[PDB]
RNA sequence: GCGGUCGCCUCCUAAAAGGUAACGGAGGCGCCCAAAGGUUCCCUCAGAAUGGUUGGAAAUCAUUCGAAGAGUGUAAAGGCA
RNA sequence: UGGGCUACACACGUGCUACAAUGGGAAGUACAACGAGUCGCUAGACCGCGAGGUCAUGCAAAUCUCUUAAAGCUUCUCUCAGUUCGGAUUGCAGGCUGCAACUCGCCUGCAUGAAGCCGGAAUCGCUAGUAAUCGCGGAUCAGCACGCCGCGGUGAAUACGUUC
C-alpha cells in the first residue's frame, strides 16, 4: 500500500484544524471535505464531519478508528435493498 | 497429533503440515528447514524426536484456534466500529473492491433467481 | 457395586508434563507405561500436557501478549 | 482419594475457621455428583444415544442408567417412557476421583477456557456445571465420537448456602469467572 | 305423521333411609388385560421456584416447597396416599 | 471541492481461470517474431524471500536496453484425493505511481483455500500453417487489461454429399 518512506498522509487544512483545537476542552465539529486524510491518535477525541458526496457526516474518532482514511467511515452511497 | 489435528499419515510431511491451519506451503518448508527433516520423508516414517522438534516448532508459532480468534477479532474489530469494511463483512459484500452486479457469487452465497 | 457391567476402572497416576506435579487417580483409559509411586507402588501413567497448575488461569499469570493497539500499531510504524 | 485428603486436610479446618462451626459435623461436604446427559435424538435415532452412553460409561467409569420420558410430548416427537436422557451417580470414592480429574485435566482442556460461571447455584449450596461439548474428557477418543454432545454435571453438597458451597468448591479447585 | 327412543352402567332431578315419573338435564357400555390377576417385598404423587449443553413454555438432571391439587385400562359417582 | 459513472435480490452477452496425470510441483536445458525507448528503454552490481529499492552503464538506437519468450525436450517428486487440483473470498504486512489508492488502482509475501468432478433445452468458430493450443510486442497510458491491434512457436480431424 502507502510506501512506507513517504510517511502517513492527512490534509494540511485539516491537520492545521485539529492542532489548533487540541487544547480544546471541548472538541468541536471538524467540518472537512478531505476524504484523504488518515486518521491520528491525536485525532482520537474529535467528532468530524466529513463530506459524503452531499453533506458533512459527523463521526467521532477513537483509538480503533486511527489508521484509516477518513472517507471510509463517511459512506457515499445509500442502498436499502430490494 | 500436532497441534491437535491428524495431519495425513501416508502423504508426504510437507503436505501433512500444510493441512495444518494456520500453515501454508512456505511455512511448512521452513519449518522443516528448521528441523533439519527431509520433505519427502512420509509422516508415518517421522520418528517421535522429529515429532517433538515439530511440536517445538509450531508451539512458537501461532496457528489454529489462535490464529482463527485474531483474524476474527480484526473483522469483528472492523465491524464494531462501523467502516466501510465492517458494514461489507455485514452485508456479506465484496470488501476489496470487487463489482456486484455480476459475480460476487463468493461473498453473496448461492443464486436467489427472483 | 453390580459385576461385569461397569466398564473397566484402575487406579492410575498422572504427571503435568508441563511441570511435572503429580497426582493418583481412577480412570477407565488405559496407560501402556507404568510409574512407581510412594507406598512402592506401580500403576499405569497418563502424561498430561495442560493440567490445572500448568493451565494460565491456575497460576494467575497469562501467557498471552493481548495484542497491540493500532495507536502503537501506528506509532510504530511511522516512528512518531 | 487425594481429593478427599485434601478436603479433610485443608478445606475442613478453613471452613469450619470461616464459618465458625460450633460442631465439626456442620462442614460441609460433597454429598454426590449427578452427571446428567440430556439426550432427544435418541427419538430420532436410538443409535445416538446408544453411542452417548458408551461414551458416558467411559468417562465415568459407571454403568449410566438410562432415563425416561416421564411425559408423552409431542412437540419433541417424544413418547412416554422412551428411553431418552442418562445419568450417572458418583458418591465417595468415585466421586472424589471424577470431580478431580474434572478440575485438573477435562476443564483446561476446554476451548478457550477462560473458567467456569460463579452464579450457576440452586440457592441452596448445589452448583451445576453444563458442559458444552466432550473430548474434554481423555477417554472420550476423540474421534469414536460422531456426533459432539456436552452434559450437566450437579455437584450436591451439604451446605446450606451458595456462598459456602463456592468456598468448598474454590477450596477444592474450581475455575469460576 | 316426520324426527327421537327401546337392553345395561354412572350422576342430577330424588324433597339428608330405600324407592320414585316426564319425548326432564348430562355422559357412558356391547370391552380390555397373560398382566393391567395372586402373593411377598419395596416406593410415593401433580405442579411450582432455583440452577443447569444441545434444549426452546415445555424433553433429561439436582435441591427445596408441595396432603393430594396426581394416578387409579375404560363414562360418571363413590373410594383409595 | 467532493461524490457517481465501480451500486446489486436478479436476467443476458462477451471473455479469463478451472474442474486435473496428454496433469501439478522441483531442477536442468533449447529455439522466435512483431514492435517501443529521453527523460524514456534501461546492462551490470549492492540490498530485499518477492513486489521492487540503491548505485550505475550503454542507447535517440540492425550499434545499448526492453528481451536468455512459453509451450518444448530431459531428470526428481506427487499417485486419482475436491487432492501437492482449484485459486475465489478474507486478515495481516509491503511495494510502487501520484497532492492524494476510503469511496476507488495494480502488483508482491505470509495467512485462507470458495464454488467447480466437463456442463439441460439450445447455442458459437473453423476446410491448413487453418482450428486447437503457447507465449511475445504495442496504443491508449503518472498509475491501471482476462479487452483490442499485431507478432511468432507447436499443430490436427474432416469434407461422403446438397435431402433438410
Ligand atoms: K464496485
Ligand atoms: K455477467
Ligand atoms: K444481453
Ligand atoms: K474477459
Ligand atoms: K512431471
Ligand atoms: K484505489
Ligand atoms: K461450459
Ligand atoms: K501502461
Ligand atoms: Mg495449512
Ligand atoms: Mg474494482
Ligand atoms: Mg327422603
Ligand atoms: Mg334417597
Ligand atoms: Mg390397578
Ligand atoms: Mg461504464
Ligand atoms: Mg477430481
Ligand atoms: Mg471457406
Ligand atoms: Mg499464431
Amino acid at each position: 500500500g502507502r510506501s512506507l518512506k513517504k510517511g502517513p498522509f492527512v490534509d494540511d487544512h485539516l491537520m492545521k484544524k485539529v492542532e489548533a483545537q487540541q487544547g480544546a476542552e471541548k472538541k468541536k465539529v471538524i467540518k472537512t471535505w478531505s476524504r484523504r486524510s488518515t486518521i491520528f491518535p491525536s485525532f482520537v477525541g474529535f467528532t468530524i464531519a466529513v463530506y459524503d458526496g452531499r453533506k458533512h457526516v459527523p463521526v467521532y474518532i477513537q483509538e480503533d478508528m486511527v489508521g484509516h482514511k477518513l472517507g471510509e467511515f463517511a459512506p457515499t452511497r445509500t442502498y436499502r435493498g430490494h | 497429533r500436532i497441534a491437535g489435528v491428524d495431519i495425513p499419515r501416508d502423504k508426504r510431511v510437507v503436505v501433512s503440515l500444510t493441512y495444518i491451519y494456520g500453515i501454508g506451503n512456505t511455512t511448512a518448508k521452513k519449518v522443516l528447514a528448521n528441523v533439519g527433516v527431509s520433505e519427502d520423508v512420509r509422516v508415518r516414517d517421522l520418528t517421535n524426536e522429529q515429532t517433538d522438534a515439530i511440536r517445538a516448532e509450531i508451539d512458537k508459532l501461532k496457528v489454529e484456534g489462535d490464529l482463527r480468534r485474531e483474524v476474527n477479532l480484526n473483522i469483528k474489530r472492523l465491524m464494531e466500529i462501523g467502516s466501510y469494511r465492517g458494514i461489507r463483512h455485514r452485508r456479506g459484500l465484496p470488501t476489496r473492491g470487487q463489482n456486484t452486479k455480476n459475480n460476487a457469487r463468493t461473498r453473496k452465497g448461492p443464486t436467489k433467481t427472483v | 457395586m453390580k459385576q461385569d457391567i461397569h466398564p473397566n476402572y484402575q487406579p492410575v497416576v498422572f504427571m503435568d508434563s508441563t511441570t511435572g506435579f503429580k497426582f493418583l487417580s481412577g480412570s477407565t483409559k488405559g496407560s501402556s507405561e507404568t510409574v512407581e509411586w510412594e507406598d512402592g507402588n506401580t500403576y499405569p501413567l497418563l502424561r498430561v500436557e495442560v493440567t490445572s497448575d500448568s493451565h494460565p488461569f491456575y497460576t494467575g499469570r497469562q501467557k498471552f501478549t493481548q495484542a497491540d493497539g493500532r495507536v502503537d500499531r501506528f506509532n510504530k510504524k511511522y516512528g512518531l | 482419594n487425594r481429593l478427599k485428603e485434601k478436603y479433610i486436610k485443608e478445606v475442613t479446618p478453613s471452613l469450619v475457621e470461616k464459618f465458625n462451626y460450633s460442631s465439626v459435623m456442620q462442614t460441609p461436604k460433597v454429598d454426590k455428583i449427578v452427571i446428567n446427559m440430556g439426550v432427544g435424538d435418541a427419538v430420532s435415532n436410538a443409535k445416538n444415544l446408544d453411542k452417548a452412553v458408551e461414551e458416558l460409561a467411559l468417562i465415568t467409569g459407571q454403568k449410566p442408567l438410562i432415563t425416561k420420558a416421564k411425559k408423552s410430548i409431542a412437540g419433541f416427537r417424544l413418547r412416554e417412557g422412551m428411553p431418552i436422557g442418562a445419568k450417572v451417580t458418583l458418591r465417595g470414592e468415585r466421586m472424589y476421583e471424577f470431580l478431580d480429574k474434572l478440575v485438573t485435566v477435562s476443564l483446561p482442556r476446554v476451548r478457550d477456557f477462560h473458567g467456569v460461571s460463579k452464579k450457576a447455584f440452586d440457592g441452596r449450596g448445589n452448583y451445576t456445571l453444563g458442559i458444552k461439548e466432550q473430548l474434554i474428557f481423555p477417554e472420550v477418543d476423540y474421534d469414536l465420537v460422531d456426533k459432539v454432545r456436552g452434559m450437566d454435571i450437579v455437584i450436591v453438597t451439604t451446605a446450606n448456602t451458595d456462598e459456602e458451597s463456592r468456598e468448598l468448591l474454590a477450596q477444592l479447585g474450581m475455575p469460576f469467572q
